[PDB]
């Protein structure tokens, strides 16, 4: 443990805080909480404090629902941003139903209770790394977002330099001063695309910290006069944001991909893994890309994958391998998007890849060939399928797998599934100006 | 086509 | 008690307090009072200072009155705001009449003869908790409100953020500073709404918080350049604002709602305080929306109660018990909406409680099953009766009730009968925009 | 009908 | 009549 109760009184002490956030994640992902004075720290820490559970279940809640509000110590984090009388510190909490078992809608008891099943196969830790890209907008007068990019940078380019501006220089070490542990940063290939990669850790650490990441880059880019967004294609004709997702398996402390006498040095659980993956992509995809606008970047030309196939170097594979072996062995998911559900997209994922392991599938030969060349026919006759095209097709694909339905469970099942079909029926019933702009004058 | 993100920049 | 008279008179001494304002409530809920120098300290301690007892009547005063104003010490209260040359402090005070007999017409005084009544039950604490909400709306240049919303938050969200702004953040600090015992906050459904809980606490103290309450909100967000309205219902299609009120009662110092061997952990006292509620329901509906604003919150959709009916989880129900038990065993209401006079509902409230309570009436079976789903004819035949849908109606049904006419005497009957009757006369025959958008150029 | 303020974000 | 300054607010 990193924190014990007598450390956060104290830091509360002496830090002076007023403003507690009991933040956790919804269906849809953003960030909620209920807020408590700091006299009611001590109801907080006895796992008292009360809340309406039905708000996990976003807009398409029913009946308001009583649930506590279990915080997690180790995640206690103090806010830089000074709220006038007093700091804001915050905890992020589980939420348990009110005879004490924890909510079976909770995605992040969803994610606890997948590990704890994946420790049931005698696996100890499940490492993520996740790679997450966005994008900034320049802000006009009245503060709302405007189409401008903020540079005209390239791929890994020297492009916001000294002088001034550089918020990705800002954002990458105040969160260093925050604790997190930044990896890498770089310019992405898009112009306004930047890309901020933090050191590999535990899978529920791994999701705070991503939703954490969301939010301080959303308030930094805030103060430099920016808009940050996630969205998984917010221009056409540009490279999309992706979040590709390292993963690394664990038995006893040490890596269970790698095997240094077996070709690619891979070990079996590895393959086991990739077959896993593998055999559920088309059927995780409706989690991993939740939004309709995740599927305009699932298109060819951008580098983001298309196709069902795993390789070491490839153009777009959907799993990649890297190079570097021993402890840093994994595989690399790259169809998963910001605007995912980390602790959902994490879920699904686990799932299929224990999947793969406990059936002892087969994976299949890795592809070295640039299928881009080979037609979608003269690819089918093999084991390569193409991703769904629109968040309905990966809906219906969803639905049909079974195994990635107790992934989540029913109750996240049923409402994730009422949501997204809410969302597509809107989305599929109105009139876009493009529409207008082919057939107004046209017809 | 193939390759449009990289050499958007042209 | 927690203050006495020379901790008055020695806190003003060294706080410099120049004016006092001897606060009270009107039958509309409005606060009022006279104001005195300090000079006049003594006089007011000694009961002895003088004002016109009709305002308390509102505008349908007739003749001037003398009443005197005995304060309350265990109000005093600083407000934070200096008053340039010297202080401002506060009581808030009893009506009563120049014999020394409490005036019949005031609304505490009621509320304090129904305690006594409830008293002679046998039972020694009536505790509320109180879920008051309210919606901020931008001011313009000329500093009046605006229709728009300070923010484009969600149900529980964090919306407001860090880098200024989050007015619910510093209202629940100052309140705090304040001796206010806040338990929670959160951002409400609709865009611009928020909510503030406090911790539950005796009637009269509970009722003087809510007003309290309602006059602090206003200053701060006033200060802040935006408009806090307790308006039931300000904007159409969008959810209305309640009052959602948290009753339990208690018996030598123990809850007496509580059983924990009979079914639902309820005891017999509590089956009849929900019987009580739920027979004289459609009567004090007017006290407790006592606006014509008031029933278009009332509708179906936005999980405001329509119907008479109890329930431990629905969608929108009268009458909720809360999971929590033992204790915090308690049965809200939540019709009740923030324009209501909170020493008047809860009079009311109290009153068929009592009544429930002393009758021994039971309490119909709770319904779990969406009323919503069945048509109005396929519902009445069972125990599910309508709210009433105007004030008028409400008005109606409240003159029958003979029960929760005594709830708050002849007095304060007929003048908020006449008061609530010219307030609908005049919104009767008025011409709306919507009618002359409908009927001028179709007819 | 029976839900409005919560859909009425879309 | 008979009650105008009162009755003013409406
Ligand atoms: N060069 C890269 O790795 C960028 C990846 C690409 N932006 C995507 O959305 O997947
Ligand atoms: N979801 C809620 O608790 C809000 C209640 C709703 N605003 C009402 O008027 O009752
Ligand atoms: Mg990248
Ligand atoms: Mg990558
Ligand atoms: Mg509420
Ligand atoms: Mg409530």
């Amino acid at each position: 443990a990193k924190y014990t109760r007598e450390d956060i009184e104290k830091l509360v002490k002496e830090e002076n805080v007023k403003y507690i956030r009991l933040q956790f994640t919804d269906i849809l992902g953003t960030i909620k909480n209920v807020e408590i004075p700091v006299s009611q720290l001590g109801k907080a820490l006895d796992n008292k404090v009360m809340f309406d559970g039905s708000s996990i279940e976003g807009f398409v809640r029913i009946e308001e629902s009583d649930m506590y509000l279990y915080p997690d110590l180790n995640t206690f984090v103090i806010f830089p941003w000074t709220a006038e009388k007093g700091k804001v510190a915050r905890f992020i909490c589980d939420i348990y139903n009110p005879d004490g078992t924890p909510f079976e809608g909770d995605p992040r008891n969803n994610l606890k209770r997948i590990l704890k099943e994946m420790e049931d196969l005698g696996f100890s830790d499940f490492n993520l790394g996740p790679e997450p890209e966005f994008f900034l907008f320049k802000l006009d007068e009245k503060g709302e977002p405007t189409l401008e990019l903020n540079d005209k940078g390239g791929y890994f380019d020297l492009a916001p330099t000294d002088l001034g501006e550089n918020c990705r220089r800002d954002i990458v070490l105040e969160l260093e001063e925050m604790g997190f542990e930044i990896e890498a940063s770089h310019h992405e290939v898009a112009p306004g695309q930047h890309e901020i990669d933090f050191k590999y850790a535990g899978a529920v650490r791994s999701c705070d910290d991503i939703q954490t990441f969301k939010l301080v880059v959303k308030t930094i880019a805030r103060k430099h006069g920016l808009h940050a967004t996630f969205m998984p294609k917010p221009l056409f004709g540009v490279n999309g944001s992706g979040m590709h997702c390292n993963l690394s398996l664990f038995k006893n402390g040490v890596n269970a991909f790698f095997d240094e006498n077996a070709d690619l040095q891979l070990s079996e659980t590895a393959k086991h893994f990739i077959a896993g993956i593998v055999k559920h992509a088309t059927s995780f995809t409706a989690v991993t890309n939740p939004t309709v606008n995740s599927y305009k970047r699932l298109v060819p030309g951008y580098e983001a994958p298309c196709y069902v196939a795993w390789s070491a170097q490839n153009r777009s594979p959907l799993i990649r391998i890297p190079a570097s072996r021993g402890i840093s062995t994994r595989v690399e998911v790259r169809s998963v998007d910001p605007a995912a559900n980390p602790y959902l997209a994490l879920s699904v994922l686990l799932a299929a890849g224990l999947d793969g392991i406990k059936n002892k599938l087969e994976a299949p030969a890795p592809i070295d060939r640039n299928i881009y060349v080979m037609s979608k026919e003269e690819r089918m006759e093999n084991g390569i399928v193409d991703l769904p095209a629109t968040l309905a097709e990966a809906l219906e694909e969803f639905k049909s797998n079974e195994v990635m339905v107790k992934a989540l469970g029913e109750h996240l099942f049923e409402h994730f599934i009422e949501a997204k079909e809410i969302e597509w029926d809107m989305f599929r019933t109105q009139v876009h100006p493009w529409e207008r702009e082919q057939y107004m004058s046209q017809y | 086509t193939f390759r449009q993100g990289d050499m958007s920049r042209f």
